[PDB]
């Protein structure tokens, strides 16, 4: 199968700005009748995919002024120009010039601003699960940018793997930030057989982790 | 207004087949292909296969082969897609797309048809409360939260304060734990507002019938 691949995975990019997605082919993407079947999609959010540029260069019907194909052989190349706030979606390539079409990963376009680190909280069991046997601890990672954040669970001086869940909120439109939260689950016994419980935060702008803790 | 329309979202348990629609309307029906494509989570856009509708050949990418059948009836102007003895991986959105002859693009797309195989049956959720936990505001404001657990299918609809408190407030999505589901929200407000003020967090659950008011109280 050709292997398409794209990257950046996401694209910060303030409003204004140009933009490229370079998407790449594992095999050549000239046919025998001589052209090139690479295509381009934008999926705008909770929707199904709308076609914008066809052999490799040419522009659907009226799909914006703004956009350039580029390439050839495995290496193509789409460039926005002045981004508008409605080109905002995954970008996908395809080839179909080898049976199967296939496609490529996905470019997200995403606004930039400034960093923000994490308002960070954690929330012990609740009673009322506790007293059906169990004890989710939960943690928020709420308002942060950019999206990495890697959360470590420190459940007792050592660091636990099992039973946490995470699940990020998209980007926030209103502040063009994200959220995350993680769940580490233990049974209500196993809660109460222990001592402090730290969700711990790692992220850009932070020297050393911004970390909570509870303990009983 | 030149579509494709395809059947509801469909909620079904393994073994069990499911007939997938894709009506045309608006377009010379024979001379495009239907091509079938499935976009499962947290995978990439797979081609399933395709009918070209003069030969009356599909032809399948044996990725799928022997469960999925591609099926359509012609002067009904409807494409269709049968996936027998479901399994759980099949969880995803089937698109059905137009495909061209000359250019080989998909340019008409219909809009989805999510199937969610699954062995749940109808879970209410229990709603739990989460407040400080005693910790002591770092800068001027409070978070609590609601934690949905347990429930099957989606959606669930969480809002606090019967839709009072809209900015602060963030309901992540749902995630599995064994064939149910989890989800959570946060509100953040002043903390002049909680305990002063009351802060109540209402999940809706409408697959059971189910409505749950928490308000969250200290701790
Ligand atoms: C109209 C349509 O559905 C389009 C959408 C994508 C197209 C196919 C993309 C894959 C492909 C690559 C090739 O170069 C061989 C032809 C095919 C197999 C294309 C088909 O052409 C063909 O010649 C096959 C049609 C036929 O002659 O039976 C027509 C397709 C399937």
């Amino acid at each position: 199968d050709v292997v398409m691949t794209q990257i950046p995975l996401s694209l910060p990019v303030n409003l204004g700005d140009q933009a490229s997605i370079s998407c790449r082919s594992s095999q050549s993407l000239i046919h025998s009748n001589g052209n090139t079947y690479l295509h381009w999609y934008l999926q705008k959010p909770g929707q199904s995919p709308k076609l914008l540029m066809y052999k490799v260069s040419n522009r659907f019907y009226g799909v914006p002024d703004r956009f350039s194909g580029s390439g050839s052989g495995t290496d193509f190349t789409l460039k926005i120009s002045r981004v508008e706030a409605e080109d905002l979606g995954i970008y996908f390539c395809s080839q179909s010039s080898h049976v199967p079409p296939t496609f490529g990963g996905g470019t997200k376009l995403e606004i930039k601003r400034a960093d923000a680190a994490p308002t960070v909280s954690i929330f012990p069991p609740s009673s009322e699960q506790l007293t059906s046997g169990g004890a989710s601890v939960v943690c928020f990672l709420n308002n942060f940018y950019p999206k990495d954040i890697n959360v470590k669970w420190k459940i007792d001086g050592s660091e636990r793997q099992n039973g946490v869940l995470n699940s990020w909120t998209d980007q926030d439109s209103k502040d063009s930030t994200y959220s995350m939260s993680s769940t580490l689950t233990l049974t209500k016994d196993e809660y109460e057989r222990h001592n402090s419980y730290t969700c711990e935060a790692t992220h850009k702008t932070s020297t050393s982790p911004i970390v909570k803790s509870f303990n009983r | 207004q030149i579509q494709l329309v395809q059947s509801g979202p469909e909620l079904k348990k393994p073994g069990e087949t499911v007939k997938i629609s894709c009506k045309a309307s608006g377009y010379a029906f024979t001379n495009y292909g239907v091509n079938w494509v499935k976009e499962a989570p947290g995978k990439e856009l797979k081609w399933m296969g395709w009918i070209n509708i003069y030969t009356g050949e599909p032809t399948y990418v044996d990725d799928f082969k022997g469960r999925f059948a591609f099926s359509l009836e012609t002067s009904a102007s409807t494409a269709y897609l049968e996936i027998n003895n479901l399994k759980n991986e099949d969880t995803a959105t089937y698109f059905c797309t137009r495909g061209d002859y000359v250019n080989w693009y998909f340019d008409v797309w219909g809009a989805g048809t999510t199937v969610t195989v699954s062995s749940a049956k109808t879970t209410p959720p229990s709603v739990y409360p989460l407040a400080p936990g005693s910790a002591a505001q770092t800068n001027s404001m409070v978070t609590l939260g609601c934690l949905v657990k347990g429930y099957f299918p989606e959606p669930v609809t969480v809002t606090w304060n019967s839709g009072s408190l809209s900015s602060g407030v963030h309901t992540f999505p749902a995630v599995l734990q064994s064939d149910l589901y989890t989800l959570s929200s946060s509100v953040t407000v002043p903390s002049s507002p909680r305990p002063s003020e009351t802060v109540t967090c209402n999940v809706a659950h409408p697959a059971s019938s189910t409505k749950v008011d928490k308000k969250i109280v200290p701790r």
